[PDB]
């Protein structure tokens, strides 16, 4: 899963 | 055998390694949204440390749960 | 726990690691002799890979006796 | 002890 | 090193511990059936004293198979 | 595998 | 699996890791196999552990198939 | 501790 350092929530 | 925080799970979460891969690795970097999300993460076990690119961030540890989230503190 | 080459002792040996050290490094750079003897070599155990400058060479690797030294095979 | 890629003996 | 009782067989036996982890631990903590059986037993090696949590009950000490199954002799 | 105080057998 | 392991003392059975879904016995002389026999090891194993010129291995994914020669499997 | 084909018991 595509994760960014902004939130624990995955983004794909 | 060690436990590592992995991307691969949603949510992220600890996960036993498979044989042979003994150390956690985080590595983060930009794409096209890393001026609003921040760098892309991600987490995962390994045998041998992921080779970094200039651009790359590149951490390998070998404590359970060394490797979490920047939203995570180790341990 | 892992074993690992070391170049603390004489001659290499492999040694098992302190508590927390889970993983194996070599590391790899040119000192004055480097055209007649090679790169300077070190091994040993740690924690978290060493972090490696442009002209260092530094490989991590987490099974038993997986770091040795150049004149020798793996495992 | 101070070792070199070419030999397994060390030089310091 | 030392020799501690450790809960990873069935049944219970004694391993000897790895360098540097020169103590053993017992860790109690109730579960669901703590009223009908009591607490879980967890026994092992350690390097430094497992820090005591407000739920949990510990007993660290330094000499061989001094962290028995509460049902067993020590020693 | 999990112990309790109350006996030497494990129980999982 | 659950697999014999040499670890402790005395001898007991140990659930493998994930992934490891194999017990061995590994054997080889030392310098008392006259009087003593082989040494004995056992574990658990992802690959079954590759023999070196002097040693026996034998290595089976049945529960606790792995016992020392001096006691039954299963 | 070293264990051999002859013995249950452990040597070192």
């Amino acid at each position: 899963w595509r994760y960014y350092e902004s939130s624990l929530l995955p983004y794909p | 055998g060690i436990v590592c925080h992995t991307t691969a799970t949603s949510p992220i979460s600890a996960v036993t390694c498979p044989p042979g891969e003994n150390l956690c690795y985080r590595k983060m970097w930009c794409d096209v949204f890393c001026s609003s999300r921040g760098k892309v993460v991600e987490l995962g076990c390994a045998a041998t440390c992921p080779s970094k690119k200039p651009y790359e961030e590149v951490t390998c540890c070998s404590t359970d749960k060394c490797n979490p989230h920047p939203k995570q503190r180790p341990g």
